[PDB]
Order: C-alpha cells, then structure tokens, then sequence
DNA sequence: GTATAATGTG
C-alpha cells in the first residue's frame, strides 16, 4: 500500500495536476504510512478478510 | 565478541535510515508467478537483500 | 435476500422468473461455514458411549 | 476518521459545467495548447504578444484545471460500483483522477460529443487496468486476470442456471477451456492466508509459528558433510599424486571444474582413451577394502 | 502573498519545526515557570519537561 | 509524520509545538492551512508603510 | 486505443 502511494504521487508530480488530487494523494499516503506504523491508534484499523 | 557496555536508543534521521539500507525498494511486485523467485527492485529482490 | 432485491430492481421486469432470481450459493455457504468454523459444532468425543 | 469526507468537500466546493461552458472551456484550453505550441516554434520571438501568449497559457492552465475540478464528480461516480473488489473506494478514485486526466489530455470538441461520455470510457479503463494491476499481492499477468474473471463469470453463470455447482466437465465444456488451464486458473486466483492468523482459534500461537525450513538441519547435512569432508581428505587422499590431481581437476576436488577427458589431455598432454583405463583402475581399487566400507555409508 | 507562507501538510510542520528554535522557546518557558498561574503552570510544566 | 508523536498522549509534536490536538491531526491530513512564517521584521520596518 | 450517455459512499 504505501509503494503504491508513494509511486502514484511521483506519477502525479511528474504528469501535473491541481492541487486538490495532489493534496488527496499526499493525505492518502500520510494516512497509509501511519498505518503501516500501527494499525488502530488512529482511525478505523485495516482488514482484508 | 560480546562485550557491550552500553545499549542506547534514539530517533532516526533520514540519513541514519539510507545508511542501514543496502538498497532502494523502487517498486511493490513481491514475487514473479512462473518461476516463483523476486523480482527486480522488489519487496524480496536479491539487489537490494 | 439482498442480492436478490438488488437483482430484481435491475433485471427487466418483462421476461422474468423467480428461478433465474434466487440465488443459492449464499444460503450452502452460511450453512456449511456454521457446520465448519463454529465454536458449537464440535468433534463428538467418542471414548465410550 | 471519514477520510472520504474531507475529499467529498473539496471536490463539492466547485461547481459544474454546463454544455456552452464545455464548449467555451474547449476552446479555451484548445487556444492555450496552440499557444504553447507557438511559444516553443515563435523562432520569431514577438514582444507584447510573447506576454498576451503568457498570460493566455496561464487562462489555459486555470481553464483545464476548472474542467478537472468540475470533472471528478463523474470519477467519483463512476469509481462507486467498484468498491469491495480488494482494493479501498479511495484507491479506485484515484485511479479515476488518473484515467480523467488521461482522457483530458486527448479531449477534442470538434465532433461535438460532450466530453462526460468520452472521460467515462477512460475512467473506466484506467480503474479496471489498476484494479488487476494492483489488487493481487501475487500480482498476475493481466491477460490471466481477464481469464480468471471470466471463469468466474462463466461459473456464476452456470450455477445459476443448473442450480448447483457445475463439475470441471460441464464448466470446460461451456467455456471450452481446457480442464488443466481451468485449475490452473483456478488455483492461481486464490486469496493467500495470512500467516499471522491464530490457529487453534484460542490465539496460543498464530500459523507462521509453525513452518519448518528447507535448509540443512542442524544434524543432516552438517554432520554428515563434515564427517564425508573428512573421510574426502582420508581416502581421496590415499590415490596416487598423479590419480589425485586426476580426480582434483576432471572431477572437480580442489578447482572444481570437472575438466572433461580432452580438457584434462589438454592440461597434462593425454589423449582421452588413455585416461579411461586409469579411471577405471581407480575404480576397481577403490571398490575393494576399507575404502569401499567407508564409502558405503554415503552412498545411501 | 508576498509576506506569509502557509502550506498545508506535514511539509508545512517540517518547516515549520526546522524553523522554531528550541533554545528560545525553552528560555521563554523557563522564564514563565519561573511565575507563578498554578492553572496555567501544570502545563507549562509538561510542555517545559 | 511518525504516528507514535502526533497521536500519542500527550502528543510530543503538540507539546514541542505549542498546537492543540485538533488542530495538528487538521494539518496533519489536510484539513486546513497554516502560516508557517511571515516576513515578520519586513512587516515591522514597514508597519508604516 | 475507444465517440449515445454517464458528473459526491459506505
């Protein structure tokens, strides 16, 4: 999860856009590194099954 | 040998965490599905571990 | 039930029949995950009678 | 929490676009593309229009990020029916984001179609291709993912229609896929169980507690490696200098490289018929006595 | 704009901690400590530590 | 950011940065702007101005 | 690579 983020705000840096998508981006890569970190000491924690 | 005097703990630096790092995780694929072995600048590539 | 309701508020309203609107498969798999995974559902212990 | 809902407000501070402002929007953003195009082949560089150039790339650029901004809201309604498929709503509206800016980069208003249903094929290509990039750990090729998903419709299909799980015959037979590349398929699109779910269900240990390795044990080949190195260096050692370099360099002891009769000729000058009877004297030796007895035990 | 920066983001927090100084916060606190305001004073005193 | 600052209690970043609790988890996903510096002494000789 | 149309969630 957090590769993926990181490599599509590249992809957006590199491409260009507004900076509302640019700004989701960043919060949702923020979000997943705090994750990563600890899952439930912040927000809803993460579950696939 | 096993002589340790000390154990300290701190907070790491952008530096510090590149400095442990061998190598840069560039993309998120984990392992190649034919020949079941990592793949290039992966999570599990040889290049980097 | 859901599924089904979800179903019948797209399907067309013309050709239908309930046999093409009942699904199955949820109703097997419930039973089946109960008679698995449960906690009530346990190995008869057959030492004597 | 919600982090849906601070994306929600942003996206609903700007408004929409009706078909004259797409029309007008067009032109605009088509006039700054051409501008743009100017500034970098005006070898012949004007003065005051060079800054009306300027300043009309800047309208361009504002223009073309309003249409974004009005846009999303189709992205977002489109990125909905998506949800639940392994991947979070959020990363398919992303991917949404992506397959529009797409489609406005190739965006053309002379035909006249209004450009909601040119993005929508875009936005759905985009998320459907990351989607099958992305949702898989085990990331699968994406022509196995279309035959893994169509399997899978093929499946639903029939056990509606039949009632029950269709057999591998009937399945092969529907979809005429062999019934190999079906299990193949099948087997290949399956959800990895996770190693830190607790087995025994009264969390005592979770499953990667459990897994053995696949590397010499601390008995198997340690030992034994050892102790068949050390009878090496005892019997290997009682051939002749001549047989030891013999078996060192055609075999492969201490440079490795099992130098093949005529590479060996080569090294020491012989011909390749020659150095068969001495092998085999070795070996008839070598197969007599305490060596043999020896060797036995790693033979099985 | 030609003042102020503001930014929104953990960019933002970076600059702006790399920008605030310890040592003068810390004098200011320790002079503030050094009054009384018991409502006020139990945090300063965390904030001090 | 690290996760264990922010929103552990108390929270280091908001006590080394003198921010209340909400309004760091606001910066920190995107949630408002902040001015990080302002040409304070350039306001000041130009107060006037 | 796409051409009716398709513009804010669980």
């Amino acid at each position: 999860r957090v590769i993926n983020r990181n490599n599509r705000l590249k992809r957006l840096i590199d491409l260009g856009a507004p900076e509302i998508i640019v700004n989701n981006e960043k919060r949702m890569l923020q979000e997943s590194v705090d994750a990563l970190f600890d899952n439930g000491r912040r927000g809803r924690p993460v579950t696939g099954p | 040998v096993n002589f340790f005097d000390e154990l300290r703990i701190g907070l790491a630096t952008a530096e510090d965490i590149r400095q442990w790092s061998y190598g840069e995780v560039k993309k998120p694929e984990t392992i190649n599905y034919r020949t079941l072995k990592p793949e290039k600048d992966g999570l599990f590539c040889e290049k980097i571990f | 039930e859901r599924v089904v309701r979800e179903r019948m508020t797209t399907q067309d309203v013309e050709a239908i029949t309930p046999q093409t609107l009942i699904n199955i498969r949820p109703v097997v798999a419930a039973i089946k995950e109960f008679f698995g995974t449960s906690q009530l559902s346990q190995f008869m212990d057959q030492n004597n009678p | 929490a919600d982090l849906v809902r601070v994306y929600l407000n942003g996206i609903g501070k700007t408004a929409l676009l009706n078909a004259a402002g797409e029309v007008e929007l067009a032109k605009r953003i088509e006039a700054g593309l051409y501008a743009e195009h100017l500034l970098e082949t005006r070898k012949r560089l004007g003065e005051n229009r060079k800054r009306d150039l300027a300043a009309v790339v800047r309208d361009g650029e504002a223009a073309r990020r309003h249409l974004l901004e009005a846009n999303l809201r189709l992205v977002v309604s489109l990125a909905k029916r998506y949800t639940g498929r392994g991947m979070p709503l959020l990363d398919l509206i992303q991917e949404g984001n992506l397959g529009l800016i797409r489609a406005m980069e190739k965006f053309d208003y002379t035909k006249g179609f209004k450009f909601s249903t040119y993005a929508t094929w875009w936005i759905r290509q985009a998320i459907t291709r990351g989607m099958a990039d992305q949702s898989r750990t085990i990331r699968l090729p994406v022509h196995l993912v279309e035959q893994v998903n169509k399997l899978a419709r093929i499946k639903r299909e029939m056990h509606q229609h039949l009632g029950r799980e269709a057999t591998d015959e009937e399945l092969a037979a529907e979809s005429g896929i062999p019934i190999d590349k079906i299990n193949d398929l099948l087997e290949h699109s399956r959800d990895p169980v996770s190693l830190d779910m607790p087995v025994g269900s009264e969390e005592e240990a979770p499953l990667g507690d459990f897994i053995e390795d696949a590397e010499a044990m601390s008995a198997e080949n340690a030992v034994i490696a050892e102790l068949l190195h050390t009878d090496i260096r005892s019997v290997l050692a009682t051939l002749d200098e001549r047989e030891h370099q013999v078996i060192r360099l055609r075999f492969g002891l201490d440079d490795g490289q099992p130098r093949t009769l005529d590479q060996i000729g080569k090294l020491f000058g012989l011909s390749r018929e020659r150095v068969r009877q001495i092998e085999r004297d070795v070996m008839s030796k070598l197969r007599h006595g305490e060596r043999a007895d020896r060797l036995r035990s790693y033979a099985s | 704009g030609e003042y102020f920066t503001g930014a929104m983001g953990a960019e933002s927090i970076q600059k702006l901690i790399e920008n605030f100084d310890i040592d003068a916060e810390a004098e200011s606190l320790r002079d503030v400590i050094r009054n009384g305001k018991g409502q006020k004073k139990l945090r300063a005193l965390k904030r001090l530590k | 950011t690290h996760i264990w600052y922010f929103k552990g209690v108390p929270s280091r970043l908001g006590y080394l940065l003198d921010l209340a609790p909400k309004d760091l988890e606001k910066i920190i996903y995107f949630a408002a702007y902040v001015i990080t510096s302002v040409d304070e002494e350039m306001r000041h000789n130009e107060l006037s101005t």
